[PDB]
């Protein structure tokens, strides 16, 4: 975010929540391995 | 044969009609109040000064009038200094102001208590500059203690030329913030205009909550926003179930529209009601002064209001005391005054807008706060 | 009213004076009607009122620029109800515009950043 | 009927109304204009002529 902007801290907390409730991890698993072209 | 002065806004007729009805109704065998009426633009300080001076040169014993935020201090200062009693429907001044009898009950407590009743956290507050900013200060001060997030927007700067555009812009901005709760502290005309604009922007749909804060809840038209579904709450000063009110309703509805302007209505605006009740209060005040065997007469003419050093007239004190001690039954319910001229013991009907029509969900008293009065698909 | 009319009787061509939240409309309306000019150090009127010359500049834009300059998101605002609500109305409307969280307190009867709109006397208290 | 439409708040976006009449600007387009819904109708009288 641009320095001193209003969005920085709330999007920060949003990122916190998303990491805690497993959204980031699930999304990660979705885009990397699950959409994967070969095996496991 | 009591000389009384009066000051009316050139734009509001029904108040004068209600005043005349009060004159006819409360007139008695022994004495009859003689009004001297001046129609003038209320917001003008000069006009108010000259009106008051003309009324004072005739030596009227008391003055019934309306004032505006721009005209109020001239009135409070003049009446305070020259010892003339002022009786008004207008918004009560916040303070110690002497020689003013304010017919209107205080709306702040009911408003705040209602905000607490719905458990609102974040809401919007639209304030009109002309009706006074006291309640703005109220909801902000209380928002400081209550953790409330409040967006306060001044709606009173709008031009005659640009009306719909400003409201559309404002509600577009409130649509961006997606705030579903709106509080309107405004005069009834502006209330209805803003309402029309809301209806046009279609924000009266379900999921929205509106609070119209004034005693004019049924004065403004709730019919167009009735089928809308967005819950609307307001404050009613006049309970139509009460017998006195009903009698006033038959009399009011009976009147020929031509003789008394806007009288034919089945419902009466609250300002006019307060006017009528003010006539009552003045009559009873002078009857009270009569039963104390106090001489109401002034031995000489009061003279110029600007004469220096200012000459206060003596009897006016006794008049003021009389008007303040008055306790009567009227359209507004129990009528009583403290020393400042404010109403006390008053009660306000808390009303919610429902499909069938306006209903009374509760009531509010200064001592009692918010009080609720208790008021299909098969399942497998 | 007394003093101004006293000066009008003396036939002054213009008047230099002060006003307060209570008396300002008297001066504006009377100067407007009598077409006599009023010159004042006091706060600017909220409107276009004629025959009034304000020696004081309006402070609102400067203030907003300053609050925008320190990049204040949420802050606290203390207004003196005796001086006027003009700048308060301003900062609140512009807060609604700029996505500010403003705590407005009437001191005339939690955030670390406090804006004092007051006469110099109250600030010390 | 349009009055009723605006009363029920069906003039919000996602809604589309078609007025079939020789008049269009004849009736009021203004109250339903800011509604957000899309309205279409046909006029026989062209004020351009
Ligand atoms: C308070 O109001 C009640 C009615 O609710 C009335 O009986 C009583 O006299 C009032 N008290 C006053 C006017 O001091």
């Amino acid at each position: 975010t641009p320095k001193g902007s209003s969005l920085g801290t709330p999007v920060n907390l949003a990122v916190l929540k998303l990491s805690e409730q497993g959204v980031l991890d699930k999304l990660k698993n979705k885009w990397w391995y699950d959409k994967g072209e070969c095996g496991a | 044969s009591i000389q009384i002065g009066g000051l009316f806004p050139r734009g509001a007729d029904q108040e004068y009609s209600a005043f005349r009805v009060g004159m006819v109704q409360f007139s008695t065998s022994e004495f009859r109040l003689t009004p001297h009426i001046d129609n003038l633009e209320v917001a003008n300080s000069f006009a108010v000064t000259n009106a008051f001076c003309s009324q004072f040169s005739r030596g009227v014993y008391a003055i019934f009038g309306f004032y505006d935020k721009k005209s109020v201090n001239t009135i409070t200062s003049f009446c305070g200094t020259l010892h003339v009693s002022f009786i008004t429907p207008s918004f009560p001044t916040d303070g110690t102001h002497p020689f003013v009898i304010q017919m209107r009950p205080d709306l702040k407590g009911a408003l705040l208590s209602l905000i607490e009743y719905y458990q609102w956290d974040k809401f919007a507050y639209l304030y009109d500059s002309d009706r006074g900013l006291s309640t703005l200060q109220a909801v902000l001060d209380s928002a400081a203690e209550k953790k409330w997030q409040v967006t306060a927007i001044n709606v009173g700067n709008i031009n005659n030329d640009k009306k719909d555009e400003t409201y559309r812009s404002l509600f577009q901005d409130l649509e961006l913030k997606k705030e579903r709760r709106v509080i309107l502290d405004c005069e009834r005309d502006k209330v209805n205009d803003i309402v029309d604009q809301v209806i046009t922007i279609g924000k009266h749909v379900k999921g929205y909550h509106y609070i119209i804060a004034n005693l004019g809840f049924t004065d403004g038209d709730l019919l167009k926003i009735q089928f809308g579904g967005a819950e609307v709450s307001g404050f009613q000063i006049v309970d139509y179930d009460d017998s006195l009110v009903s009698k006033f309703i038959e009399r009011w509805s009976t009147l020929e529209e031509k003789e008394y302007p806007g009288a034919h209505t089945a419902t009466i605006k609250y300002t006019s009601a307060l006017t009528y009740d003010a006539v009552q209060v003045m009559t009873e005040a002078f009857r009270n002064l009569r039963k104390q065997r106090i001489e109401i007469s002034r031995r000489g003419n009061a003279g110029d209001c600007l004469a220096n050093p200012a000459v206060p007239w003596g009897q006016g004190v006794e008049i003021e005391r009389a008007l303040k001690q008055v306790q009567v039954e009227g359209l507004s319910g129990n009528i009583k005054f403290d020393q400042n001229g404010k109403r006390i013991n008053y009660t306000i009907n808390i009303m919610e807008l429902k499909t069938n029509g306006p209903r009374k969900i509760g009531y509010w008293s200064e001592v009692d706060k918010m009080v609720v009065t208790l008021t299909e698909q098969k399942t497998v």
